[PDB]
């Protein structure tokens, strides 16, 4: 991302692609390394009735 | 559904034949390959400056083992041997007896770090979060013997790394 | 005296050259070789440390044993070790090479490559991360920095 | 005063070879999205020194050779001849001003194949001998086109003197009238110096040590630089101002540096030829064209009335 | 006829008979990485044996886990929940990218084209991060298990996979610029190692070793698993049966893998990620620490393991290297009685002598590469 | 960044610059401040030998002009 | 031209490291003259920097202390010198440094971090932690045969 305008033009021309749109180095688009806590769902067998194991 | 990767007829008109002759004689496709390596020379490299910079890891990372305590300082391990039973490599060896105060505790807790496959099954099996794989991965040694951990080594690892281990557990335990 | 001082500086010079130009022969036996490749890959670029990507066994200073050493393979590994010109160092990488790892109880597996060759550095893990291996190579450099070959030579 | 001049050629040649190892590694690194040496000295500037010292204090493991004299002879011949190739080069003034300088370089370079052959004999192993013979066959094969291409160019220069190439290109680089020959000349130097995609000695043995290994390497990289200095003179002639010879030396050095970097560029860009395929590139492609262009370059000065002077 | 005791993943010993440049005989000597995996598995519970599969084709770790998990699930008569199935397809296709990058760039590196290895191995490093974020390990995740997967995706992972996928086809394009039209690359691969459709079938080939020769076969289409019948993609097919066509098939399969990944990101459903059956899958830690039933089942699942009803299954998947299967025999206990691992590279390498007929020594490197051989799975 | 390759190139370039620069200045030092005489042919050698005798100090690069007429 | 703007940025790294001596010190110790924001410093002397405009992986770094636990680390730096509280931040296992999110204090946690001690007198030596299992009969100390 720090390339000068000339150097960006030079490498875009040499490769033939708009490299700057799809840089292979990651910057701020990556997700935060601290995330809010999850709250995961429970499965279909989490019931208090009509749930006898011999039926599943 | 399928597609053909290499099923095409070259055009046999004069313009197309002369295009391929120019490619043969003027090396155009080879020059185009030179263009791509030239553009990489002027890209910023992906190298990081280790050991001053480090590769990114996550709280789930499976590294060096440690034995943990409760906030009071009591050991969490109660010698249930679930970890020893599950260990795919038979890397764990445990002996236990009643402690002088009647507590169920280990007298031996060994991990052969050269048998261990760093699979994390022990920390899944543990019912009290006593044995964990910590975040440390920089513990190479000069001798084989240094990698045969006894309980004192593993307790020292816990006291050494507990600050980071607790925070990592705090970040992932809701996924467990 | 100056004679001791000259020896101390020469040891520093030869140690600096040898740890600054560590050419590895990598025995890519199994999965641990993949993490060795990621250490040569752009993110870690071991070449930037003076560690060329792949040297020939006769131009090598360090053997990296990167994977399981089976019984069938053990003679070949020892033959390559014996052909290495000195000084030569061995890095054992991964549980398999360290002590047999997951296959420690197998009928066909050598229980640690240190039964076949002397080992300077043991890198733990299954596999060790590329960064962990790089830590081990840097640890080997520090070991070479501590050598005092010339100091011991002149006290003989 | 002349011995000073000899040393001021030999020592910079060896230093330039040392730091070409650094430059090759760093240029290859950045084309591979990495850095290359940057720890041993600032920007890796001490890396060549560490490598040189390491190699020379390394154990010189030489297996009991079938010929002690030929084991020693091969590196001496290789390095001795490599340095000799530099003494007629006009930069802009040659150390030795030879009337037949171009012919001297052709004759000396043809002797460099003996170091390959002798090192094969001394190895005391039929496998290495067979590898040597394959390398010799590649080298002599591409000597055919280099000589004929060189002859074709000299038909526009008029003499075998290397400094006359400077005069011939006062108005225009010879690469313009002779870019077809420059193309095949350039590829021939790659194959001549066993450079990728013609590095089949390294590839085939994949599929020497310490100082003696270092000496063969030094001779190889001296030849690589010299070949590219020759190419610049042959096709990219720099103008010489007799009152400011250092302007010639600056411009001519830049062209040689760039040509040498293009050797590293090419090594980073392509896969390797099979042995039979680089043999067909010579005998079935370059040689037919070189022969036809040799016929053309004999006729052209005669038919255009552009025959150069002898003196 | 000259004989060489070794010529040119692991370590191979090739005994070759030459006549000038031409290879007359090619006799691979394997077992240099035979570690008795199949025997060790007999001493493990089904869970304990799962990590052995990471270390077979140790470039395709999660695909190997999937094959074993499917086999155990079939014998157990249970099924993983839909979200686990989508995660398993998502990481199977990420794993295909990991394998195909290694397969193509080390194939190129072996014949001198060294640079694409570096470009694409920075993409491998980024996918190693996806592995590490779900499992805590970069390679041997042990993440796909019988009954589902070990843990749910951490928050934010799917966004980063999208960011990686959005840019990846350009990386393939740069790889193709170096190789696809390069005359040197074509000289090394075109009309090399031609295999006919009939010979490929009878020699036990699978995967790209079949499709390169025109056979229209892909287990994801014909015998689909977890949710492959719910995603759209094309099977690349060769026409010449040679190394160059197989190279093109692998490159196109990378593009189709991205196409599948794009669909998995969009159609990822909510729910649990392992079978809601605690006699097979361990309960959540919070339940294990509050409910008596959960603690008993946790204790038993991590000591004895679950019993598997007696029976035998041959289960196979379309792994990145071809058909990967296990013939798994249960005796009713919690440890497998027998586990034969069918590794596609075993049959492929057995066909090296056939494919190397009439070729030169340097072509053997190209043919070994086109087969994509990892001796972790060949030798087991 | 790519420009960190330049220091190695600069050292290489200076190393290749010295040979040509040294020869040029050594020739001027040893030939009275002029270019070293080129004698590829007998005629040129003959004139150079004649210059050596005409110089009076046995130096072909010491020139005598109208002052000797 | 931007060439001038690039050269100016090069010169500001010299003043950003406190003149030429400081610029050269980091060049030879760390092979990197980048200037970042000081996140904090640990009790051992390591300093932690960030620059979020760098690409992920190069956006955090540590300049190691020159002395730790009585060892000269001017040239001999090690990855194991990073204490656990900063280890989490440096490896991007978290977004917030210990200066904003301090770790939880415990009586038993090491107050003094130790780096890798292999190869030194402080190295770990394994041994069996269990007591003798069988007691031998001790014959009487007096004679009676
Ligand atoms: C040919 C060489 C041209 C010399 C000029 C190079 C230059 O200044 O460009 C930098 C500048 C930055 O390039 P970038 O890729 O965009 O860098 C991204 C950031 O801006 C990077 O900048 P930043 O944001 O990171 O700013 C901080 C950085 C900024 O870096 C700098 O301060 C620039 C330092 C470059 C100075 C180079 C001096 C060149 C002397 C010529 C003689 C040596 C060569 C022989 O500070 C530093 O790190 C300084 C470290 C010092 C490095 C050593 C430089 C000296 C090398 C020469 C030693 C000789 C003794 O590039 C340009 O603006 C383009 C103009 C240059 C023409 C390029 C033509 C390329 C060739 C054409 C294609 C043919 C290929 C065959
Ligand atoms: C011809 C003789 C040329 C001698 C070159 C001397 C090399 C100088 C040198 O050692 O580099 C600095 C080095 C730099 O130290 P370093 O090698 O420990 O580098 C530390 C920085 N990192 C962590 C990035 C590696 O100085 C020394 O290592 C001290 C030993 C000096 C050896 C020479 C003594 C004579
Ligand atoms: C008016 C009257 C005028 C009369 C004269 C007119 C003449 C002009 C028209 C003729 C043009 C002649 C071109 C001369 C160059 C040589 C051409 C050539 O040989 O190319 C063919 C060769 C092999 O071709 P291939 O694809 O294998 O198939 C042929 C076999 N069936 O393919 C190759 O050689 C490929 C090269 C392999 C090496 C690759 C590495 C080099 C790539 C980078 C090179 C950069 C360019 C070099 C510039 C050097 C500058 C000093
Ligand atoms: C397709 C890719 C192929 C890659 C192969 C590698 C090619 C490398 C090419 C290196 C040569 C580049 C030229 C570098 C110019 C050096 C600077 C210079 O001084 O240019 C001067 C030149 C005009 O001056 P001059 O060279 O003296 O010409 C007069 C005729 N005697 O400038 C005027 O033009
Ligand atoms: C700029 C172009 C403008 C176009 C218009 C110009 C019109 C005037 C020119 C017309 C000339 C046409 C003559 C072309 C003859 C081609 C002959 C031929 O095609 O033979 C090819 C073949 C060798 O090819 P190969 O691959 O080894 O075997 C074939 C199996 N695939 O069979 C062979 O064995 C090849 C023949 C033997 C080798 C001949 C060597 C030629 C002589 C070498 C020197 C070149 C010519 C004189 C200098
Ligand atoms: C087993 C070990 C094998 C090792 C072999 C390695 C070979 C090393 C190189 C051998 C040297 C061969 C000498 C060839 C020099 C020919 C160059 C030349 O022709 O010019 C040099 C000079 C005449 O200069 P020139 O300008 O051409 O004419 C006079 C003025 N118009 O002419 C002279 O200066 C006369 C010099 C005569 C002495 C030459 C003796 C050569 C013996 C080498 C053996
Ligand atoms: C370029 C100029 C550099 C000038 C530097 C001058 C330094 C002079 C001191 C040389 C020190 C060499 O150090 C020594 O090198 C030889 C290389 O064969 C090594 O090897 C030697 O010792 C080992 C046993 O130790 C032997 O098995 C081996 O056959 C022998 O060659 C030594 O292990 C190493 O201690
Ligand atoms: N091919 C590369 N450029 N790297 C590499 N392996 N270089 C070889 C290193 C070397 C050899 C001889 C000498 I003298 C010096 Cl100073 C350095
Ligand atoms: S990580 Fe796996 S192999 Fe290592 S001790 Fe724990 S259960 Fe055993
Ligand atoms: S570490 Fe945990 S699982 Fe292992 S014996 Fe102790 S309490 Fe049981
Ligand atoms: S130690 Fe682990 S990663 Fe390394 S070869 Fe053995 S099983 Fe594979």
């Amino acid at each position: 991302a720090s390339a000068t305008r000339f150097i960006q033009w030079l490498r875009n021309w040499a490769s033939g692609r708009d490299l700057q749109a799809k840089l292979q180095l990651r910057y701020q688009e990556i997700s935060k390394r601290t995330q809010p806590p999850p709250k995961l769902p429970v499965g279909p067998s989490h019931k208090l009735s009509n749930n006898y194991y011999c039926t599943r | 559904t399928y597609k053909y990767v290499n099923l095409r007829e070259p055009s046999m008109d004069m313009k197309s034949v002369t295009d391929r002759a120019a490619q043969t004689l003027l090396w155009t496709e080879l020059i185009r390959g030179l263009g791509m390596t030239l553009s990489y020379l002027f890209r910023e490299p992906a190298t990081i400056n280790y050991p001053f910079e480090k590769g990114p890891l996550s709280p789930r990372f499976r590294g060096e083992h440690a034995l943990r305590r409760y906030p009071s300082g009591e050991e969490r391990c109660i010698a249930c041997k679930l970890c020893e039973a599950v260990c795919p490599a038979q890397a764990i060896t445990i002996e236990a007896e009643p402690r002088a105060d009647g507590s169920r505790r280990t007298t031996r807790y060994d991990i052969d770090m050269t048998k261990c496959i760093y699979c994390g099954f022990c920390q899944e099996a543990c019912p009290v979060d006593a044995i964990v794989e910590g975040p440390n991965f920089e513990f190479s040694t000069e001798t084989h013997e240094e990698l045969l951990y006894n309980k004192e080594k593993l307790l020292n690892n816990g006291d050494k790394w507990e600050a980071e281990i607790a925070a990592n557990i705090q970040a992932d335990y809701l996924y467990r | 005296s100056r004679g001791e001082y000259v020896v101390a500086k020469l040891d520093d010079l030869i140690n600096w050259a040898r740890r600054s130009s560590l050419w590895p022969m990598t025995f890519g036996l199994a999965c641990c070789a993949v993490e060795m490749m990621h250490m040569a890959a752009p993110r870690y670029d071991m070449d930037r440390f003076g560690v060329v990507f792949r040297a020939s066994p006769r131009q090598s200073d360090v053997m990296i044993v990167a994977g399981t050493l089976t019984n069938k393979m053990a003679p070949a590994l020892r033959k390559v070790y014996d052909q290495m010109p000195e000084p030569r160092y061995v890095v054992s990488m991964g549980s398999c090479a360290n002590g047999g790892g997951y296959y420690h109880y197998s009928y066909s597996v050598v229980r640690g490559c240190d039964r076949i060759v002397p080992v300077d550095i043991y890198v733990p893990g299954c596999p060790p991360t590329a960064e962990a291996l790089l830590y081990g190579i840097l640890q080997l450099q520090k070991k070479i920095k501590r050598e005092k070959r010339l100091r011991i030579w002149y006290r003989r | 005063m002349f011995m000073i001049n000899i040393l001021m050629l030999i020592i910079p040649i060896l230093l330039a070879v040392a730091f070409l190892t650094l430059v090759e590694r760093k240029v290859l690194g950045y084309m591979q999205l990495r850095k290359g040496p940057n720890v041993v000295g600032p920007y890796g500037l001490l890396q060549p020194i560490a490598d040189a010292i390491k190699l020379f204090i390394k154990e010189p493991l030489r297996p009991a050779t079938s010929s002690a004299s030929m084991f020693i002879l091969a590196p001496i011949m290789a390095l001795g001849l490599a340095l000799t190739m530099w003494i007629p080069l006009p930069m802009p003034y040659p150390l030795i001003n030879m009337n037949l300088g171009v012919l001297f370089m052709l004759a000396m370079s043809s002797l460099a194949v003996y170091s390959i052959l002798w090192s094969g004999w001394a190895s005391n192993s039929k496998y290495a001998l067979i590898g040597a013979l394959r390398a010799v066959a590649q080298t002599i094969s591409y000597e055919v086109t280099l000589a004929i291409i060189l002859l074709s160019v000299l038909l526009m220069s008029g003499s075998f003197t290397l400094s006359t190439l400077i005069t011939t290109q006062e108005q225009m680089w010879l690469i313009l009238p002779a870019w077809p020959l420059a193309m095949m000349w350039f590829i021939s130097t790659l194959a001549e110096t066993n450079r990728a995609p013609f590095d089949l000695t390294e590839g085939e043995s994949e599929l020497y040590a310490a100082g003696p290994f270092a000496l063969f390497f030094m001779a190889e990289y001296a030849n690589i630089i010299m070949m590219n200095i020759f190419t610049a003179i042959l096709f990219l002639g720099t103008s010489h101002n007799p009152h400011m010879p250092e302007l010639y030396t600056i411009n001519f050095t830049i062209k040689s540096l760039l040509l040498t970097m293009s050797f590293l560029w090419i090594r980073a860009s392509y896969p390797r030829f099979r042995y039979d395929q680089l043999m067909h590139l010579l005998w079935k492609n370059f040689l037919p064209l070189t022969l036809a262009l040799c016929m053309w370059h004999v006729s052209l000065p005669i038919l255009t009335s552009g025959i150069p002077p002898q003196t | 006829n000259l004989t060489l005791n070794f010529g040119p993943h692991g370590v191979l010993r090739l005994v070759m008979e030459l006549s000038g440049e031409m290879v007359r005989k090619c006799d691979p000597h394997i077992g240099l990485l035979h570690r008795g995996t199949e025997k060790l598995i007999e001493y493990k519970t089904y869970l304990q044996a799962l990590p052995y599969f990471d270390r077979l084709d140790y470039v395709s770790m999660m695909c190997n886990e999937q094959a074993y998990s499917l086999a155990v699930e079939k014998l157990l008569n249970i099924r993983p929940p839909p979200r686990a199935q989508w995660i398993r397809v998502l990481f199977g296709e990420i794993t295909r990218l990991l394998n195909h990058i290694m397969a193509v760039t080390t194939h190129a590196l072996d014949i001198g084209a060294m640079t694409p290895f570096f470009w694409m191995f920075e993409e491998r490093e980024k996918m190693f991060e996806f592995y590490e974020r779900v499992s805590g390990a970069r390679m041997h995740a042990a993440y796909v298990r019988p009954g589902g997967v070990h843990q749910d995706l951490p928050l934010g992972l799917m966004d980063d996979i999208y960011e990686f996928s959005k840019n990846f086809s350009l990386r393939i394009d740069e790889l193709e610029e170096m190789l696809t039209n390069n005359r040197i690359w074509r000289n090394r691969t075109v009309d090399i190692g031609i295999v006919t459709a009939e010979d490929a079938l009878n020699y036990g080939f699978s995967g790209v070793m079949l499709r390169g020769s025109g056979i229209q076969w892909d287990l994801r289409k014909t015998q689909p698993y977890d949710v492959y019948d719910q995603v759209e993609f094309d099977v690349p097919i060769g026409s010449r049966g040679d190394c160059y066509d197989r190279y093109l098939c692998r490159v196109e399969e990378m593009r189709q893998s991205i196409r599948i990944i794009s669909q998995c990101l969009n159609k990822m459903p909510p729910g649990e990620i392992k079978v809601d059956d605690a006699k097979v899958s361990p309960p959540k830690r919070a339940e294990m620490k509050t409910s008596m039933e959960s603690l008993i089942h946790h204790f038993k699942l991590y000591t004895e393991g679950y019993q598997v009803p007696p029976g035998a299954t041959y289960t196979a998947i379309e792994a990145p290297k071809g058909e990967f299967g296990v013939y798994l025999v249960s005796d009713g206990s919690s440890r497998p009685y027998r586990c034969k691992i069918k590794a596609p590279g075993f049959a492929h390498l057995a066909g090296l002598d056939k494919m190397s007929k009439g070729h030169m020594l340097a072509d053997v490197v190209a043919i070994i590469g086109t087969q994509d051989i990892v001796f972790g799975e060949v030798d087991r | 960044m790519w420009f960190e390759v330049l220091p190695g190139i600069a050292v290489m370039g200076v190393c290749l610059f010295i040979p040509g620069m040294a020869t040029a200045r050594i020739h001027r030092f040893s030939n009275g401040g002029k270019e070293k005489r080129v004698a590829h042919y007998p005629y040129q050698w003959y004139l150079m030998e004649r210059d050596r005798r005409v110089s009076g100090v046995n130096r072909s690069y010491v020139s005598k002009g109208l002052e000797n007429i | 031209m931007e060439l001038l703007q690039v050269l100016k940025r090069g010169l500001q790294q010299v003043s950003g490291h406190g003149g030429l001596r400081g610029y050269l010190r980091v060049l030879f110790r760390a092979n990197d003259v980048r200037v970042g924001t000081l996140v904090g410093e640990d009790k051992y002397g390591n300093k932690y920097y960030e620059d979020n405009k760098q690409f992920f992986g190069r956006h955090r770094w540590v300049i190691y202390t020159t002395e730790m636990n009585g060892k000269n680390t001017f040239w001999d730096v090690d990855g194991s010198m990073v204490p656990p509280e900063w280890h989490r931040w440096l490896h991007c296992m978290t977004d917030d440094p210990p200066t904003v999110k301090p770790p939880t204090a415990r009586k038993f946690i090491w107050t003094n971090h130790k780096f890798n001690l292999s190869g030194t007198p402080q190295q770990y030596v394994p041994y069996s932690t269990t007591r003798k299992k069988i007691q031998e009969w001790v014959p009487p100390s007096t004679p009676y045969k």
